[PDB]
């Protein structure tokens, strides 16, 4: 249930 | 006669399909099959 | 690059050849909780197709999109994100606010039931209940009518979809509001969508 | 609509020709803020002209602006909040500024605006030290306990119009005891509705305590030499 | 009818013309189009007009000091160079940056491209490749400066910043060579001298003088105080000792100072228009100046305290309130435009203008005498100035002048002048009820009075007005005879008919009223308009009544017809300005647009149609007479010719 | 670096106002209207008519030479609609793609506290 979004930037350029 | 017989994600609508009736009033692929 | 004059013909010289930005949208918890529920296929939609950085401070309760400069060379698409954020925030379905993020053209118009006529309690209780129809019957004829989508709030009513589809709705809701019997409004429904199928 | 079946009217009967050039004969001039924020350098605004520098001068007195504090010290988070400042003094391209009033955005009111919680507001009208009448309007919220198994929030009468009574105690004392740079770096981090806070932590429960606005009302006698001070001379180039 | 049209030159888009060194030549912006002519002594022509797209307007263009080339950046980020011996584009390429500034060299090698962003190119002209980009400072660039020898190996380059900074770089060394800051202001004038001295002028007040080396030797020569915002700027080798400094500023003030000492040594003259000059096209070898100048207008200049103006030349005349014939040759033609000045232009290509400033108000209505020599000008300005031109070498005099009333002369009106063009009395109208007769004043109309009319006998004079009422009235004295009082919504033109002796209405609403000057009735009433006649026009022979119309059209009918003969829609628009020559009857008519035509009719198509149904009946003779006697051919020949298909099966079956 | 511009953009019912403005509101870039873009009746309230427009006064403000600007809508406000409108949304996508820089956009709309009585009457204004 790891989520990109709500933790940090998530988007195509890093993370 | 007798040879054999036999998506875009963001799509492209004109201003008739959509409700932009203001541009059609103002209004100003074979080559793909070749 | 070293430099160099040519002296050409007629003493000519010749030579040789030698940013983010980002946007914040809030959500409200009641709209941040199926945010929670269904954010999985939100940013599908837009990180891949449109190369949008996202993030959401749930510390804020907003979410930010930035668009990087060597990755993502394309002016509208930060600004059809949010209108997409919006739509969904607003009320309206993943699917539609996809929709808005496939075509340009979809615009959301919202008015109130105190900007058209105001009514106090029970007759706003009598209304609401009478432009929705028995279980959004009616609301379901409008959405089919003029293709376009509805959201109903307390006051706010929401309605997205194409210039003119989203006019035709909206004359009609004010009927709606106004008081007009159902029969009638589908007398009125059944022709507009006759001009408008035969279109 | 300009078009061809747009029936005429009185109208444009006698017209002109664009020859203004007003992008021309305009000057930029870049106003500048007081030493109290990061980033004084922000905005430049157009005089109409330069033949008359009384005119220049009195436009730009009469200039009110407004920016917002994220942009002003670089901390995005006070995006909501917003501050008219005045152009007071001109030197040379450059312009003093200083503090009009403040504000919020809308959208931040409306989604601090809940449902099942009391908004409380008080607005006190007060004059500084520096002898500036001013009019604060604050805003906060009746927010629930941990423990609250009800759905809504709500206090009695009596809290409100004491915490009310507490709330503009403090604002009063605070201002009178400030000066005009003086509340303005009161104003900067938020201290004050913490303070308040603190003050009504034994009443009940609150949320979102914030001074929304903030109207000058009164400016006193002018001082160019205070304006420079809170700001932080000019020998000329031998033309000839 | 034919129709002859005229088209604005200089038109729409703020972007300064260019020409060579050689003065047959020139190239305007319009709106979109850039229309090159090529300009002799007397044999003015047009060349070409360019149409890229209509949507973009060319922000910029530039013709090399040779007929070769023109390299113009229109609203999109890219520039197009354009070959003009074949008259095709050779190349074009973006840019990223609105260009606003083109320099190219002497050589027609090498030229320069700068804009907002403050990152410039120098690009060769002959293949379109950038030799190479300078940022540049971090400001909008405001002007550029090359120096060109033909046979050397070094080329400067000079920017001017909207900062007080000049960027002098090197070209074959790609290195900024000095950042010269004095100005205070965008620098909009630059000229680099011949030893190295250097020239800066900055719109603020300054002229800048630089003492110049390749190496670190750079000081200021000098700074020049001018009275005004330079413009542009240069040098001028006339007073080859006290080399001097000519000096295009806003006040369309060009001056020639000194370099040595700070006064002046020539000034041009101070025009009571406000214009800002927006540059000069210098020859420098022909002593000749074209002062380019905001109201769209180029001033050839000799140069050796006011300078003696050439030439005067115009690339626009816009907005046209009125059309009159001047002259008793009828050849000049009086402009009632919407700028202080009458302008008069000659009827035939570029045509010259002749500007009469005599208010410093917009013109607000004309009138002139059908005898030539006296014309009557009245202004936005409470005047109305009644003028003597005469028909030899071109003087105009405005000896006779009416202070008026305290209100906008809108309307100025005269029935005949004596014979010794001592003018008797004029009729002034204002906007309000401030009408009178002046000699060398009455209240009738509630609404704002919209036209004259003249009673050619000097007996009667109407007029129309807002509040669909026209008065009548006695000419000698100001009682009044009787009144038209009614219509829908207006009435915007009123004229005598002479020969038939009647009284014509173009109404506010679409349609005119004819009215018999005895019955004080409607005589008859027309239809047909959209929106707007404006303008009922008697034609020089008494029967085919003209209205323009609003709409952009004209539409003209027999006055015992009552039916609409004729329509003619050549302007797009709207149509004000509305004359008509008599002794060759020509109808002329002027839009809002600064487009033009005339009109004449011509019987010739019924002498051509008398002429073909006579060949015909002699061809068909000659063909029945062939029938009768053989010669099959020439008989198969009339019936190919006349397509009569039984005939020619009949020849076919002899043959 | 940048310069900012005040991009004052009224979404009326049947109007749009694009107007731009200097710091303090003062120095008045430019101003355009939809039916002036359009001219037509109908669509004076066209998202054409904002996109024209939008184009038209992008290229007014790059001739000037702003950059970036702070963009902020009103609606109609008073006791009418205080929502903007699609047009208004138009204008905005419009600009957006005419690449000024964007540094924060706003809503300004002037909203009652407690008004006056509007000119409906006592069944429905509109329809």
């Amino acid at each position: 249930t790891t989520l990109p979004g709500w933790g940090e930037w998530a988007g195509a350029g890093s993370k | 006669r007798s040879k054999p017989k036999e998506l875009p994600f963001f799509l492209q609508l004109s201003g008739e399909k959509v409700g932009d009736e203001a541009s059609v009033r103002e209004g100003i692929h074979r080559r793909d099959q070749e | 690059e070293s430099k160099t004059v040519v002296v050409d013909d007629q003493g000519k010289p010749r030579f040789t050849s030698a940013k983010f930005e980002s946007r914040k949208i809030m959500v409200p918890p009641h709209r941040m909780t199926p945010l929670r529920n269904s954010w999985t296929k939100i940013y599908p939609p837009l990180v891949e197709h449109l190369k949008l950085q996202v993030r959401m401070n749930l510390k804020t309760k907003s979410v930010e999109l930035r668009t990087n400069p060597k990755f993502t060379t394309d002016p509208g698409a930060l600004q059809k994100g949010a209108d997409f954020i919006k739509a969904f925030t607003l009320g309206f379905d993943l699917d539609d606010s996809i929709a808005l993020l496939r075509l340009d053209d979809l615009y959301i118009e919202t008015f109130e039931v105190k900007d058209v006529k105001t009514l106090t309690g029970d007759h706003l209780s009598r209304a609401i209940g009478r432009i929705a129809g028995k279980d959004g019957k009616t609301k379901f004829a409008i959405e089919n009518a003029t293709r376009t989508r509805i959201v109903l709030a307390d006051s706010k009513i929401h309605i997205l979809g194409g210039f003119t589809h989203i006019r035709m709705a909206r004359e009609s809701v004010v009927s709606l509001i106004l008081g007009s019997p159902p029969g009638k409004v589908y007398g009125n429904l059944r022709t507009v969508a006759s001009r408008l199928k035969e279109r | 609509a300009v078009g061809k079946n747009k029936r005429l009217s009185k109208g444009k009967k006698g017209q002109k020709k664009r020859v203004v050039d007003p992008f021309t004969r305009k000057e930029w001039f870049d106003i500048k803020a007081p030493s109290t924020f990061e980033n004084r350098n922000v905005g430049k605004t157009l005089v109409n002209k330069s033949t008359g520098l009384k005119s220049a001068s009195d436009a730009l007195k009469g200039r009110v602006v407004e920016v917002c504090l994220a942009d002003l010290q670089g901390s995005e988070d006070h995006s909501f909040r917003k501050i008219k400042l005045r152009v007071d003094e001109v030197q040379g391209k450059n312009l003093l500024t200083n503090f009009h009033g403040m504000d919020f955005t809308t959208d931040k009111l409306r989604s601090m605006v809940r449902k099942w919680q009391t908004l409380i507001e008080a607005n006190v009208t007060v004059k500084t030290s520096d002898d500036y009448v001013l009019r604060i309007f604050a805003i906060a919220f009746t927010r629930k306990q941990a423990n609250q198994v009800k759905r809504h929030s709500y206090a009695q009468s009596s809290h409100i119009r004491a915490i009310r009574k507490v709330i503009s105690e403090i604002l009063t004392k605070e201002v009178q005891g400030s000066t005009l740079a003086q509340l303005t770096s009161k104003l900067i981090p938020e201290v004050i509705n913490k303070e308040i806070e603190n003050a009504t932590k034994d009443i009940f429960p609150l949320q979102n305590i914030h001074v929304r606005k903030v109207k000058l009302l009164k400016q006193p006698k002018f001082d160019v030499g205070a304006l420079m001070a809170l700001h932080g001379e000019e020998k000329g180039k031998k033309v000839t | 009818y034919k129709g002859i049209s005229l088209n604005p030159i200089y038109a729409g888009s703020s972007a300064v013309a260019t020409v060579s060194e050689n003065g047959k030549i020139l190239a305007t912006p319009v709106l979109d189009e850039i229309n090159i002519i090529d300009l002799t002594p007397g044999s003015r022509k047009i060349l070409h007009k360019i149409s890229n797209e209509d949507e973009q307007e060319i922000t910029a263009l530039k013709l090399t000091p040779d007929g070769q080339y023109l390299t113009y950046v229109s609203q999109a980020q890219l520039l197009k160079i354009f070959h003009l011996k074949t008259g095709k584009v050779v190349r074009s390429m973006k840019i990223s940056s609105p260009s606003y500034i083109l320099d190219a060299d002497s050589t027609s090698t090498l030229l320069a491209v700068g804009g907002t962003d403050g990152s410039i190119i120098v690009v060769d002209i002959e293949n379109g490749y950038i030799t190479h980009s300078f940022k540049g400072h971090g400001g909008t660039i405001s002007s550029l400066k090359f120096y060109g020898q033909l046979n050397s190996k070094i080329w400067l380059l000079a920017s001017g910043d909207t900062n007080g900074m000049v960027k002098v770089w090197d070209l074959v060394k790609r290195k900024c060579l000095h950042t010269l800051q004095e100005h205070t202001s965008a620098v909009r004038g630059l000229d680099i001298i011949e030893v190295l001295n250097l020239l800066s002028g900055g719109r603020d007040d300054i002229i800048n003088l630089w003492d110049f080396n390749m190496k670190k030797k750079c000081k200021l020569l000098k700074t020049l105080p001018v009275n005004q915002q330079v413009e542009s700027c240069g040098f001028l080798k006339d007073g080859d000792g006290k080399r001097i400094i000519y000096t295009a500023g806003g006040d369309a003030i060009f001056q020639l100072i000194d370099s040595e000492s700070g006064s002046v040594l020539k000034r041009t003259n101070k025009p009571i228009e406000e214009l800002f000059i927006i540059g000069v096209l210098p020859i420098l070898s022909n002593s000749q100046m074209f002062l380019v100048l905001s109201d769209q207008t180029l001033q050839l200049i000799n140069v050796e305290d006011t300078i003696q103006v050439t030439s005067s030349i115009a690339g626009n005349h816009g907005i046209i309130a009125d059309m009159r014939y001047v002259g008793p040759e009828l050849n000049k033609l009086a402009l009632a435009t919407n700028s202080p000045s009458l302008r008069i232009i000659p009827v035939p290509l570029p045509l010259d203008v002749e500007i009469y400033e005599g208010h410093e108000d917009l013109l607000n209505s004309l009138d002139a005498t059908e005898d030539g020599l006296w014309i009557a000008t009245a202004s936005k300005d409470n005047t109305a100035i009644v003028w003597r031109y005469n028909e030899n070498s071109c003087k105009f005099d405005i000896y006779a002048k009416y202070i008026g009333h305290s209100a906008a002369v809108t309307a100025v009106g005269l029935p005949n002048i004596v014979s010794k063009g001592y003018p008797e009395f004029l009729l002034t109208a204002s906007n309000d009820l401030t009408i009178k007769k002046w000699i060398i004043t009455r209240h009738a109309h509630e609404k704002d009075i919209n036209a004259l009319s003249v009673s050619p006998n000097d007996s009667i004079f109407a007029t129309a007005s807002y509040d669909k009422t026209c008065k009548i009235w006695n000419l000698e004295n100001g009682e009044l005879e009787a009144t038209l009082a009614n219509h829908k919504r207006g009435l915007w033109d009123v004229s005598f008919c002479q020969y038939d002796k009647l009284l014509a209405t173009s109404s506010g609403d679409k349609t005119v009223k004819i009215w018999s000057l005895d019955t004080f009735s409607v005589m008859k009433t027309l239809e047909g308009h959209t929106n707007a006649v404006q303008r009922c026009s008697f034609i020089n022979k008494q029967k085919q009544l003209i209205s323009c119309g609003a709409d952009g059209l004209i539409k003209i009918w027999d006055c015992s017809s009552g039916e609409c003969l004729k329509t003619l829609d050549g302007h797009n628009n709207r149509l004000w300005a509305l004359s008509t020559m008599n002794d060759g009857d020509m109808i002329v008519s002027a839009d809002a647009d600064g487009v033009f035509q005339f009109w004449k009719d011509c019987e010739q198509e019924i002498e051509e149609e008398q002429e073909k149904a006579k060949l015909q009946v002699e061809q068909e003779q000659s063909l029945q007479n062939y029938m009768s006697k053989g010669d099959w051919t020439n008989a198969f020949l009339l019936a190919m010719t006349l397509d009569h298909p039984m005939r020619l099966f009949n020849v076919l079956k002899r043959a | 670096s940048q310069v900012f511009g005040v991009a004052r953009i009224y979404a009326s019912f049947n109007d749009t106002f694009v107007h731009v403005t200097d710091l303090s509101g003062k120095e008045t870039i430019a101003r355009v209207t939809g039916g002036m873009k359009v001219k037509a009746d109908r669509d004076e309230s066209s998202p054409y008519a904002a996109m024209l427009a939008a184009q038209d006064v992008a290229a007014k403000c790059k001739e000037v030479g702003i950059t970036a600007v702070h963009v902020k809508i009103r609606a109609t406000g008073g006791t009418r609609t205080k929502t903007p409108g699609p047009g208004g949304q138009a204008a905005l996508r419009a600009l957006a793609r005419s690449g000024l820089r964007i540094g924060r956009i706003e809503d300004v709309t002037p909203v009652p506290s407690d008004s006056t009585r509007k000119k409906g009457g006592r069944r429905g204004r509109r329809l």
